[PDB]
């Protein structure tokens, strides 16, 4: 599964946590099994305007 | 009965298999009479700002 | 006092059965003894422990 | 300020709430409105700081102005005073037992009788008997040798064309 | 001056009804037999809650200040029954050197033996109280009797010291297991220290 958000909210990717994209964006299950994966793009995603 | 044993076939006799329990109907929540109300009017229905 | 051991047998189970009933407000290590407010308080990551 | 001015110069009034929590005893809290309450049915009740599931029925007991929950002997919620109304509740569990399965040897047949322990008949040919509630079996007046005990001296067993009997 | 204190001390730990049941509870209260202050408005120390004790013919007693300095550096409790008026303030007072009556404000409220026990728990000023009729000058009456609660603070407020404002008694609270016998009625008529002695253990 993929997708983009801010680094703050890296945090909200993972099992039993909560808050915006956790609770009305992605959920994982509390049990899940399996990895996370996260990395800057900044020099990629951000533009000038 | 055949379950709770597990077995296909139950000799004679009285077994406890399970739990009547009434369940409840609705809820009801209950709390002391509301009073207090903080004075927000003292402040947006202030005559001078 | 002359049907004492009748008596002690009686006395003696009622006691198991209080000190079992007590049991139930020991927290065990928990944060509260009461099962209803650890699951409406805590997250369910940690009310599960 | 002059009232002909275009909306960028007209005055505008402004109040910012600020919402401070410290690590000191709250004392701004929000309405936590109420409900009606329903008495003799089973219901899952929240009082004041203390949550359960029973049945409220009028009290026989005599709270003081002070006292808002009762306890039993083995430290059990009793009765409770009800925020709104100064009458005082008594919390009696809602109705529970096991189900047992009277059943004569699957080789001979499959008809069988269930007994709902400790209840009354009418929160469930039915037999009201000191240990429960009898669905299946047909009560007769002639005494014979227990076979499958029930209890307080009721036996059930199947006889005779032929059928479950207590 | 000291005084002995009977069987005197016991409130209400909580506000749970109980029948004809013998609880332990442990918390602070003032041991049996033990030591309590007799005056004739000295400050004292407030070190885990207070019970003060007031005989009255002329309603000499009238308030009590409890705080950590009461002099205007931070916030304080002060308690007076003006004659007619209770009124409870946590205002930031400037006190005198003896605040004595003519012969930043976060709360405010406005309404012979006497008994009261003064605690603070987890920011919360726990006020119990009781009063009864006496016929006696020179010490406190022996007896047992239980002190209901009458208010409960949210001040949040912690207190180190305080000091009345006017023959009384001061004890202080002790962390001491008690056994309690509640009667049909639910009210405490008599109580057990744990520690007082080898029959009460
Ligand atoms: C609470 O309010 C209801 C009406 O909203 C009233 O009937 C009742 O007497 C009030 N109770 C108290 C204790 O004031
Ligand atoms: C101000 O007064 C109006 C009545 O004209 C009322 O509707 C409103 O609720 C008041 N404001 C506040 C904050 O209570
Ligand atoms: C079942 O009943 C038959 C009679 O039809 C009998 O021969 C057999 O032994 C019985 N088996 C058991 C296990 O009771
Ligand atoms: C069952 O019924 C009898 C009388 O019909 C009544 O006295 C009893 O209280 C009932 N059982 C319960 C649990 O209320
Ligand atoms: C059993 O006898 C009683 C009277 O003692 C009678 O009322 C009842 O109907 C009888 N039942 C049967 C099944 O014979
Ligand atoms: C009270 O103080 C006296 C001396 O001031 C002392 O002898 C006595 O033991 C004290 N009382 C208690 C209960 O310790
Ligand atoms: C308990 O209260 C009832 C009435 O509320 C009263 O009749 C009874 O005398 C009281 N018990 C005692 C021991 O005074």
């Amino acid at each position: 599964d993929s997708f983009v958000i801010r680094g703050d909210e890296v945090r909200q990717i993972a099992p039993g946590q909560t808050g915006k994209i956790a609770d009305y964006n992605y959920k994982l299950p509390d049990d899940f099994t399996g990895c996370v994966i996260a990395w800057n793009s900044n020099n990629l995603d951000s533009k000038v305007g | 009965t055949k379950c709770t044993l597990k077995s296909f076939t139950v000799e004679k006799g009285i077994y406890q298999t399970s739990n009547f329990r009434v369940q409840p109907t609705e809820s009801i929540v209950r709390f002391p009479n509301i009073t207090n109300l903080c004075p927000f009017g003292e402040v947006f229905n202030a005559t001078r700002f | 006092s002359a049907l004492g051991k009748l008596q002690d047998v009686v006395n003696q189970n009622a006691q198991a059965l209080n000190t079992l009933v007590k049991q139930l407000s020991s927290n065990f290590g928990a944060i509260s003894s009461v099962l209803n407010d650890i699951l409406s308080r805590l997250d369910p990551p940690e009310a599960e422990v | 300020f002059q009232p002909t001015n275009g909306v960028g110069y007209q005055p505008y009034r402004v109040v910012v709430l600020s919402f401070e929590l410290l690590h000191a005893p709250a004392t701004v809290c929000g309405p936590k409105k109420s409900t009606n309450l329903v008495k003799n049915k089973c219901v899952n009740f929240n009082f004041n700081g203390l949550t359960g599931t029973g049945v409220l029925t009028e009290s026989n007991k005599k709270f003081l102005p002070f006292q808002q929950f009762g306890r039993d002997i083995a430290d059990t919620t009793d009765a409770v005073r009800d925020p709104q109304t100064l009458e005082i509740l008594d919390i009696t569990p809602c109705s529970f037992g096991g189900v047992s399965v009277i059943t004569p040897g699957t080789n001979t047949s499959n008809q069988v009788a269930v007994l709902y322990q400790d209840v009354n008949c009418t929160e469930v040919n039915v037999f009201q008997t000191r240990a429960g509630c009898l669905i299946g079996a047909e009560h007769v007046n002639n005494s014979y040798e227990c076979d499958i005990p029930i209890g307080a001296g009721i036996c059930a067993s199947y006889q005779t064309s032929q059928s479950i009997i207590a | 001056a000291y005084t002995n204190s009977f069987t005197r001390g016991v409130y209400y730990p909580d506000k749970v009804f109980r029948s004809s049941v013998l609880h332990s509870t442990q918390d602070l209260f003032l041991p049996f037999f033990s030591n309590v202050t007799w005056f004739h408005n000295p400050v004292l120390p407030f070190n885990d809650g207070v019970y003060f004790a007031s005989t009255e013919k002329s309603n000499i007693i009238r308030g009590w200040i409890f705080g950590t300095t009461l002099d205007s550096k931070t916030q304080s409790l002060l308690i007076v029954n003006n004659a007619t008026n209770v009124v409870i303030k946590v205002c930031e007072f400037q006190f005198c050197n003896d605040p004595f009556l003519g012969v930043n404000c976060t709360f405010e409220y406005v309404s012979n033996l006497r008994e009261f026990v003064f605690k603070n728990i987890d920011g919360y000023f726990k006020i119990y109280s009781k009063h009864t009729p006496i016929n006696l000058v020179r010490d406190l009456p022996q007896g047992f009797s239980a002190l209901e609660p009458l208010v409960d603070l949210p001040i949040g407020i912690n207190i180190t010291r305080f000091q009345t404002l006017l023959a009384y008694y001061v004890g202080y609270l002790q962390p001491r297991t008690f056994l309690l016998k509640y009667n049909e009625n639910g009210t405490i008529t008599d109580a057990v220290d744990c520690a007082l002695d080898p029959l009460s253990e």
